[PDB]
RNA sequence: GCCUAAAAUAGCUUAAUGCGUUGGAGUAAGGGUUAAAUCUGUAAAAACCUUGCAGAAAGCCUUAAAGUAAAAGCAGCUAUUCAUGCCCAUAAAACAGUCUAUAAACGAGAGCUGCGGUAGCAAAACGGAUUAGAUACCCGUGUAGUCCCAGCCGUAAAUUAUUUAUUAAAUUAAAGCGCCUAGCGAUAUU
């Protein structure tokens, strides 16, 4: 689960071999990788098409698996997860929290402890002992709401006031 | 021990409530023991519908009651409850003897006097 | 023990087993 | 001697619990009446706080 | 994702009383889930699932969906409404 | 004895996870000097604390090195998290949800 | 409202404990005599007492309850382990083995005659002999022999044969 | 009991709906089990030809599953 | 202080199933096989909505057993009695061992005697088929038995021999036993 940076010593037809600096040499299709993953280039030469990797570029892998059936390590491209727009979303929030500036929100139900207010993805608890009844009444409407305290970011736990 | 009842009654006036309640609250002072919660629920909906031989009841009143008591007391309890014909349903379950166990308490001892220790 | 072990003494428990119930409802056991 | 202070400290705490306790007829009497009459919200709605002992 | 509660709050609200509560650990049908999926210890399935039995035997839960009974959500949901609007007024 | 707070330094900062790490080699990436740190300044804390007459267990299972490490250590990732790629901001979620909401009442207004 | 004291010390107290905790508090109280300092609980005269104590508590119990075959059968592993415990102190340390007897009320029968002997040790010639010990010895001899019974029918003759002070 | 709706008159895809209930829920299990009787001894042979058959499967498919990964087969 | 697929004791829950079961509605089949038939119905069955009564068993959790209960064995819920196991904190100046000649206790399923119960299943038995024959396999009925309490019987393809040191195992060397000496052949005698 590991980024590293493994360097590119073979270029043939069918595939590409890289050299993670651990064990034996790893194998990676041959227009799997873009000029996008490299961060060192063996010479300043520009170049041409997007599936343009020459060899000696240092370029940046994931590493899927150490130990495998063939028995080289498994490399493959960097993928994106959208953990990291709700953790970019969170740190907003955090922020606003110590500013003290104030959150747009949308009812959506009924709770045991109160009512569920959805802020871009995240589901805070609103209890009723600091409702008005009024703002409780308006669901689906955006109305502002106070942050008070929030959770750890696994606990994703968030109270409005 | 510590002992918790849960009784579930049919939707019948406070009175008769009442009755049965007290029933089993003196037959724990009448043991030796005393009585620590009494709380009342209401009529409630049920999951299912308790059924005897020509009634159907689809909502129950449940109360509960806490009581410290020999360990002979179950017995008793559990008589009053079968004869008694306004109870549907009832449970009784042991509880924990202490909140605190030994190791928290003298957590708390050697805290104090840590503080007395440094004042 | 083995599955021939096994079978060869089957056939002689048979034996003595019919015997028995023949002779459990006799004045004189035959022996 | 720090569990002889343990001790005493359990038993300071059980005084205080002591207040709210019924032993006599006529206390029993008072407290079913005033749970009848004020009913509280069972399981189906809300979490009920489970007693861990004395 | 889905809401997950800390073993903490399991060992504090695993009670046969709090049906809702226990919901959680039941299958949309209203089946007991197995330990690898409800990610909790063996100490904690046990208690689990020796309060979902308990709650049956009480009437309190039903062994499986019933169709007569289907009026129920919408019940909760009333008796939820006016609680919360008494203790707001309170 | 310092391969434990890695645990804790990727569930706070999952971000370190991109940056790309050479495995042969003798220089240290951000991820290792936060561990180094945390074991040198754990010790120091613990020697550096006023004796007391009796121990608790409370003071044993607590960490402030941590906390004031993350203190230091939170510009620096914040240049790393740029490098990588960009996210939708809090504004524009909250637009894509209010055009889904009319998109809905539309729906509901020609049934 | 008033506190009530009284109320806690009985909830402290022994009063609402299970009838095995109220049994055991009273075992520890009767070794007061015979424990070497006040923190004493794992001398030998501490341990072969406490055993003496179980077993005398366990008779009534399994009077009526005949079918717990699980708990006679660990009282019968404890009352062959207390005789040979009583065997090497006789043999060892006298002094303390007499205080034992004297404090339990038991009888000298611990000693060790072996293959060649027909009576128990320590036997004067004014003290009068019995055939315990030849019944041990020569188990085969049909005289001595009984018909196959339950676990409780076997055990509870042995168990008062050896403990004077059970009715 | 399992209640699928049926919308637009797809009654095709409310019948799928049923079959993958009684699958999770465990329903096709019961009748298996109610069909006839076996001893415990039997019923433990029986147990364990099904778990054979299981992990025989999954084998299958992690041998498929690794020349997926590393030559990116398109199957 | 807590826990327990441990044992004994006592209360409680019902998904399904059966019927010389109640009321409503409705009319020709239901059941079963390689293919059929016996059998149950049309004098009102099965199927559907309801009523009553009854016995046994414990879905999901649930997985080995990882409890090992000494072995035989053990998971529906709650409580009592009692015996274990876990944490935390203690205790012993002299005592505690291995193995078993002999002796005793526990001990699946089937079976036997008495008492209560009998839904489902099912030796025996009685019919319908298959087949050269079917005295079996298949189908329809179905009694003992399976269940509760008190006794008797002591038998299984009723687990890996026991102990010390080493060891992941293993291997190596010892301590105390039981059993075997080609097969075949007894209801011998006691
Ligand atoms: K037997
Ligand atoms: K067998
Ligand atoms: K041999
Ligand atoms: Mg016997």
């Amino acid at each position: 689960g590991q980024q590293i940076q493994a360097k590119v010593i073979q270029k043939t037809d069918e595939v590409m071999l890289l050299d993670p600096g651990f064990y034996n040499l790893s194998e990676v299709p041959v227009n799997y990788l873009t000029t996008a993953h490299i961060v060192r280039k063996v010479d300043d030469s520009p170049r041409e098409n997007l599936y343009d990797v020459r060899p000696g570029d240092v370029v940046k892998v994931l590493v899927d698996d150490v130990y495998t059936p063939y028995g080289d390590m498994q490399l493959d491209v960097p993928q994106q997860d959208p953990r990291l727009i709700l953790n970019q979303v969170w740190d907003e929030l955090h922020l606003k929290m110590k500013k003290k500036e104030l959150v747009r929100g949308r009812i959506l139900n009924e709770c045991k402890s109160g009512y569920a207010v959805g802020v871009a993805g995240f589901v805070a608890l609103l209890p009723y002992a600091n409702t008005s009844r009024e703002v409780a009444n308006r669901v689906g409407e955006a109305q502002s709401f106070q942050i008070k305290s929030m959770s750890e970011p696994h606990r994703r736990r968030i109270v409005l006031q | 021990p510590l002992y918790e009842l849960l009784c579930l009654a049919k939707p019948l006036g406070k009175a008769e409530i009442a009755g049965a309640m007290k029933i089993v609250g003196q037959t724990v002072l009448k043991r030796g023991g005393f009585i620590t919660e009494v709380q009342s629920y209401g009529e409630q909906q049920l999951a299912y519908d308790i059924r005897r031989p020509f009634e159907i009841y689809p909502s129950a009143h449940i109360f509960k009651m806490e009581f410290a008591a020999p360990t002979d007391i179950v017995r008793l309890v559990t008589h009053e409850m079968r004869v008694n014909e306004n109870v549907l349903r009832w449970v009784v379950v042991r509880r924990p003897r202490f909140k605190h166990t030994l190791q928290e308490l003298l957590e708390e001892v050697k805290a104090q006097e840590n503080d007395d220790f440094k004042a | 023990i083995t599955t021939m072990q096994w079978r060869k003494l089957k056939i002689k428990k048979h034996k003595l087993r019919k015997r028995r119930k023949a002779n459990r409802m006799r004045v004189v056991k035959v022996r | 001697r720090l569990i002889k202070k343990a001790e005493n400290l359990r038993y300071a705490m059980l005084l205080e619990e002591s207040r709210n306790w019924i032993d006599s007829e006529e206390e029993l009497e008072k407290r079913i009446n005033q749970s009848l009459e004020n009913p509280e919200a069972f399981g189906f709605i809300v979490d009920l706080p489970i007693a861990k002992g004395l | 994702f889905r809401p997950r509660s800390t073993h903490q709050e399991v060992t504090e609200m695993a009670d046969f009383k709090n049906v809702s509560f226990l919901t959680q650990f039941l299958s949309p049908a209203g089946r007991i889930q197995p330990r690898r999926v409800t990610k909790l210890t063996e100490p904690l399935q046990r208690r689990i699932a020796k309060s979902v039995k308990l709650a049956r035997n009480m009437a309190l839960m039903a062994g499986e969906a019933r169709l007569d009974k289907l009026h129920l959500t919408r019940v909760r949901q009333e008796e939820l409404h006016r609680y919360q609007l008494k203790k707001s007024v309170q | 004895p310092e391969q434990a707070v890695y645990k804790k330094l990727y569930r706070d900062f999952p971000e370190l996870r991109k940056d790309a790490v050479d495995l042969s080699s003798l220089e240290a990436p951000l991820a290792k000097q936060f561990a180094l740190k945390h074991l040198v300044l754990s010790a120091e804390i613990a020697a550096n604390s006023p004796r007391t007459r009796h121990i608790l267990r409370r003071d044993l299972e607590a960490d402030p090195a941590y906390e004031r490490l993350k203190e230091e250590f939170m510009p620096r990732i914040a240049e790393l998290r740029k490098q990588q790629e960009q996210t939708a901001s809090l504004q524009q979620l909250q637009a894509d949800e209010e055009e889904h909401l009319k998109l809905a009442l539309t729906y509901v207004a020609a049934q | 409202q008033n506190a009530k004291a009284h109320l806690v010390e009985k909830f402290l107290g022994p009063e609402f404990r299970p009838r095995i905790k109220q049994l055991k508090a009273k075992r520890l109280e009767a070794v007061n005599d015979i424990k070497r300092h006040e923190a004493d609980v794992s001398s030998p005269e501490v341990r072969v007492s406490l055993m003496t104590y179980r077993i005398r508590d366990s008779i009534p119990l399994f009077d009526e309850c005949k079918k717990e075959l699980t708990g006679m059968r660990k009282l019968e592993i404890m009352f062959n382990k207390r005789r040979r415990i009583l065997r090497g102190l006789r043999k060892h340390n006298f002094p303390i083995y007499s205080m034992i007897i004297n404090k339990l009320g038991m009888r000298d029968i611990y000693s060790d005659p072996g293959x060649x002997x027909x009576x128990x040790x320590x036997x004067x010639x004014x003290x009068x002999x019995x055939x315990x010990x030849x019944x041990x010895x020569x188990x085969x001899x049909x005289x001595x022999x009984x018909x196959x019974x339950x676990x409780x029918x076997x055990x509870x003759x042995x168990x008062x044969x050896x403990x004077x002070x059970x009715x | 009991a399992f209640v699928a709706e049926v919308r637009d008159g797809n009654v095709d895809a409310a019948l799928a709906q049923v079959k993958k209930y009684r699958k999770t829920e465990g329903v096709n299990d019961s009748v298996r089990k109610k069909e006839y009787f076996l001893r415990p001894s039997l019923q433990k042979f029986r147990d364990s030809e099904l778990t054979y058959a299981k992990n025989m499967g999954k084998l299958i498919h992690e041998r498929v599953n690794w020349v997926v990964k590393r030559k990116k087969i398109k199957l």
